[PDB]
RNA sequence: ACACCCAG
């Protein structure tokens, strides 16, 4: 119906409790990093111009969807393993995740031989990952 | 930007495409009934009496650039590049987005004439609505 | 008091003196257009700046939720009891601490300063 | 009378393809144009570049009459549409989509200061007096 | 005793800069750098 | 401490010495905006009765309110009362804004 | 008589045309009809002191739209065309300006959300891989 | 070198 004045003190702190149970305390750090990987990183790759090459054969390197995996650690054996946040603090590692890009390469040459080859998930480096974000392991 | 020393505001209006004084003052002065804002734009028109074409306005802008050209067409092309790509990029960077730029530059001077008249209060720098916060999102996107 | 624009090159007219009749002659100094006016005034300046603030007050201000409202001063040509009052608080207005009242009724932008 | 309760009701027709494409003259209200004076109109692309992406040049009544430059609008009609309803003897309105929007501004005809002459004119910055006398020399 | 306290200024008779802007320029001199 | 730091910058917490007043902290309920595309808002405005900026003449601006989306002038409007009532209702319903 | 000459015989006849702005769904429905001959019907009603213009959608196309007028004195608009034979011509001068609105006020929002969903259909975002790529 | 921080 209507919140009475004597019941307002319980009512307002219940509302604030629902905010901090849902949003949290460091939500500005996580939301900005989430928009950076989910939206900004994709936007940079699309906005980047295609590569034109000459010297005649012509090459176009079109970029496509970004794939980002869980933060992994490569040992001396070369065997990948999921990096723990505790292991990064202990063994002085960097809490980074691999960044994979999809690239479609199209060759342009005389003779009606425009071949479109595609390389799936090309490794182009690692991106440090904020803890407790949606792209972290936790 | 990319210009060493200052230029009059009626020059860059004539460089943008609108060269007649009726089109320039229709961009700046929205209502011609009040004489006060028409009075303070009078010295600006008198300063730009020398320039009368668009091309000579582009020549005057390019002659004061950071990189001085050699031929007449060289500094005109350079001045057209800074008039289009580095002048108000948020309004638009395209070959035919010049009417929107002059309206914003018309609103540039109209905000300036209102504050000189005291019609609206000057926007202080320490007002925190005039501030933005760069979190980890926009900062990492600037690196990337 | 006001200067018209050119009918030929769309520039701004400017005063000029002629010796053939000794009459005010607004002449465009870009092209060769000629025009005889009848206002017979060139420049006026409000030195004490007694500008009528009632014209510059926008009539749509009455619906601002952040402005106070009182029923003590009723509308003159509208008859509504309550109205919105505020101060101009602007430069070139000397003291600028005297109330301006705007009626809050729709389709009535009457402003009185009392 | 009949005009007080007039019942007029016409059909709208949208053709699929048309052999002619439609664009727009736009003129300023303060320009005070007159179509009765226009006994000759010439429309051509300007030679300032030296084709489709170039501004249009309109010449009216030759060099004696006024001249205009057509400039395409900055925006695009991706989410907006403009149609022209043309009166016909058959009475069925013909909805014609637009292709592009052009804006026209007049060009003043008079003796204009040369750029080389303008640089000689620029020394008298604020010491310039009798701006009438500038056009007397030119 | 007049309500409109009008004071009239005119330039001398035998007068390359025109008088339409000379009287503008001297009016600014009267209200900036003149001591009553 | 400016007057507009109410509710989203802590008025009490501030370091001492050379840094006083420059290093600030968020309040408890402060939420910094994450950013969004202005395309749905611009699509809604052009769909509405708002006239385009290049469409109008430079004479109807005086009796109309300019519309600014992300600081860019995009057009004018003649009915600002109905526009705010529509825009605020659409944000509360979380339909497009 | 020239290739670059503009024909203005339509302007001499004082031909009157109307410029109308319509939403995307009405243009998409007209495009999907592929011009059968009739896609809608126009209703004009005049009272003793007011004029109302409305557009009625065809019942075949679906399986009201008001045309409230705007001031014309702000600008001067005339319409022309260019042909495949490169013969420039002018039809007439715009006399009345009209704009179209949807009749639904609150139930129109579900069509707008699907349009936003279709607009966000081809946009991409970075995905997540459960396993590192080898 | 820079950040953070103690005292007045
Ligand atoms: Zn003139
Ligand atoms: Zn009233």
């Amino acid at each position: 119906d209507e919140i009475t004045p004597d019941l307002w003190q319980e009512a307002c702190w219940i509302v604030i409790s629902s905010y901090f149970d849902e949003k949290g305390l460091v939500r500005q750090q996580l939301d900005s990093f989430d928009e950076f990987i989910q939206m900004s990183v994709q936007r940079i790759v699309e906005d980047a111009p295609p590569i034109d090459l000459q010297a005649p054969p012509r090459y176009l390197l079109k970029f496509e969807q970004i794939y980002l995996s869980k933060p992994t650690h490569w040992e001396r054996d070369g065997a990948p393993s999921p990096m723990m946040p505790n292991e990064a603090r202990l063994r002085n590692l960097t809490y980074s995740a691999p960044l994979y890009v999809d690239i479609t390469k199209t060759v342009i040459k005389e003779g009606e031989e425009q071949l479109q080859t595609q390389h799936q998930k090309t490794f182009i480096g690692k991106i440090p990952i904020m803890l407790r974000s949606t792209y972290c392991l936790l | 930007p990319y210009i060493k020393q200052e230029v009059p505001i009626i020059i860059v209006f004539r460089a943008l495409g609108f060269v007649s004084d009726r089109d320039i003052l229709e961009h700046i002065i929205y209502d011609f009934e009040d004489p006060e804002m028409m009075e303070m734009v009078k010295p600006s028109l008198d300063e730009a009496f020398v320039i009368q074409e668009q091309n000579v306005a582009l020549n005057f802008i390019g002659s004061r650039g950071a990189k001085p050209g050699v031929t007449k067409e060289k500094r005109i092309k350079y001045a057209k590049e800074v008039l289009q790509k580095e002048m108000l990029p948020h309004v638009g960077v395209s070959d035919f987005c010049e009417t929107k730029k002059a309206y914003f530059l018309g609103y540039m001077v109209h905000r300036l004439l209102l504050a000189a008249l005291g019609r609206r209060e000057l926007d202080d720098r320490d007002h925190y609505g005039n501030k933005r916060l760069d979190l980890a999102g926009p900062l990492l996107a600037f690196l990337f | 008091v006001g200067i018209r624009f050119c009918q030929e090159c769309n520039n701004m007219l400017y005063p000029k003196e002629d010796k053939e009749n000794r009459i005010l002659l607004y002449a465009c100094r870009n092209c060769d257009y000629q025009q005889e006016a009848d206002n017979s005034c060139i420049y006026v300046n409000k030195i004490t700046h007694e500008v009528d603030e009632l014209t510059q007050i926008i009539a749509d201000v009455s619906q601002d939720p952040t402005l106070p409202r009182t029923e003590d001063h009723p509308c003159q040509k509208c008859g509504h009891k309550e109205a919105v009052f505020f101060q101009s608080h602007s430069a070139r207005a000397e003291d600028a601490m005297r109330l301006y009242y705007v009626c809050t009724a729709p389709h009535c932008g009457h402003r009185w300063t009392e | 009378g009949p005009s007080s309760q007039n019942v007029t009701e016409y059909v709208v027709r949208v053709p699929k393809n048309t052999t002619k494409k439609y664009n727009i003259m736009a003129f300023n209200a303060a320009d005070k144009v007159n179509f009765a004076t226009w006994n000759q109109a010439r429309l051509e692309r300007d030679l300032s570049n030296k084709p489709e992406d170039q501004p249009w040049l309109l010449r009216v009544n030759g060099k004696s009459g006024r001249k205009f430059k057509g400039i395409k609008k900055g925006g695009v009609t991706e989410n907006t549409s403009y149609y022209i309803f043309t009166q016909c003897p058959d009475g069925a309105f013909e909805a014609f989509p637009v292709h592009n929007w052009y804006n026209f501004t007049p060009l003043a005809r008079h003796r204009t200061l040369t750029a080389e002459e303008a640089e000689e004119e620029w020394e008298r910055r604020n010491k310039v007096l009798n701006h009438f006398s500038i056009m007397q020399q030119r | 005793n007049a309500e409109k306290l009008v004071l009239r200024i005119r330039i001398m008779n035998s007068d390359k800069m025109d008088d339409d802007v000379f009287l503008r320029c001297i009016e600014s001199n009267m209200l900036t750098d003149m001591t009553l | 401490l400016h007057n507009t730091l109410w509710g989203m910058v802590c008025p009490a917490e501030t370091p001492e010495g050379h840094a006083v007043g420059l290093v600030k902290n968020l309040a408890l309920m402060a939420y910094i905006s994450v950013g969004s595309q202005p395309s749905p808002i611009l699509e809604f405005l052009e769909e509405w009765s708002m006239e385009n900026l290049e469409e109008i003449s430079p004479a109807a601006i005086a009796d109309a309110t300019k519309i600014f989306v992300n600081g860019c002038w995009v057009g004018i409007h003649k009915d600002p009362e109905q526009l705010m009532n529509t825009l605020r209702k659409l944000r509360r319903q979380m339909d497009i804004i | 008589a020239e290739r670059g000459e503009l024909d203005l015989t339509g302007a001499k006849q004082n031909t009157g045309v109307w410029l109308v702005k319509v939403p995307k769904y009405l243009s998409q429905q007209w495009a999907k009809a592929s011009g059968r001959g009739e896609v809608g019907k126009l209703r004009i009603a005049k009272t003793q002191g007011r004029t109302e213009v409305s557009f009625t959608l065809n019942e075949d196309l679906a399986n009201e739209h008001p045309f409230v007028l705007q001031s014309v004195g702000g600008q001067t608009l005339t319409v022309f065309t260019e042909s495949s034979s490169d013969k420039l011509s002018l039809e007439g001068i715009v006399v009345q300006r009209a704009e179209c609105r949807p009749a639904a006020s609150e139930n129109y929002m579900r069509l707008k959300r699907l349009q936003i969903e279709e607009s966000s259909k081809p946009v991409r975002l970075s995905q997540q891989l459960d396993k590192v790529v080898t």
